[PDB]
Formats: C-alpha cells, structure tokens, sequence
C-alpha cells in the first residue's frame, strides 16, 4: 500500500481513477491510496526571495 | 486544535510584533524613539486605545 500521513494543518487532495470519484481530505488523516488513486502533487514556491 | 492552527506560532507572533513595532518606530524620530522607548514600543505592538 502506498500511504501518506498528512500533516494536521494540511490537506491533501486524490482521486480513485478506477472508481470516478473525487475525494480531498484536510487535517491530520493517513490516506489509503486505491489501486488507481493518485496523490496532488504540488510545485511549490520556496528559496530565499523566491522561486 | 486551533491552537495547532499555525504550525510555526513562535516564528508568526515574532514577525507580526517585529513588523507592527517597526512600522509604528518608522512614524518616529531617533529622539522619540529613545525618549519613550518602552511607551510607543508597547503601543507599536497592540496600538489602540482603552
């Protein structure tokens, strides 16, 4: 199983492909990824000015 | 669980008093500054008036 443990004030966003359904789960939960769900994978803005 | 609400409450009540206390300061001379210091840096932080 691939499993990630969301942080407590964070969220994280998924859906199960194999099922056709949309699913965002905020706060500290351990999401349980289906055979088809996929993660929200995030580029974010970071360094010193920014980037 | 708000209290969890920031993650970095230390580091955010540092920048929001640094930020207020230097923006008031910045309204002041070097003078007024060191003449009632403690006073308007006091008030620079939750300026009102009760």
């Amino acid at each position: 199983v691939v499993s990630y443990r969301v942080p407590h004030n964070a969220a994280v966003q998924v859906y199960d492909y194999r099922a056709k359904r949309a699913r965002v789960v905020f706060g500290p939960e351990l999401v349980t990824l289906d055979p088809e769900e996929q993660f929200t994978v995030l580029s974010l803005s970071a360094g010193r000015p920014k980037r | 669980a708000k209290l969890f609400s920031v993650p970095d409450f230390v580091g955010d009540a540092c920048k929001a008093i640094a930020s207020r206390v230097r923006g008031a300061v910045a309204s002041v001379t070097f003078d007024d500054f060191h003449k009632n210091s403690a006073r308007i840096i006091r008030m620079a932080v939750f300026g009102f008036e009760m």
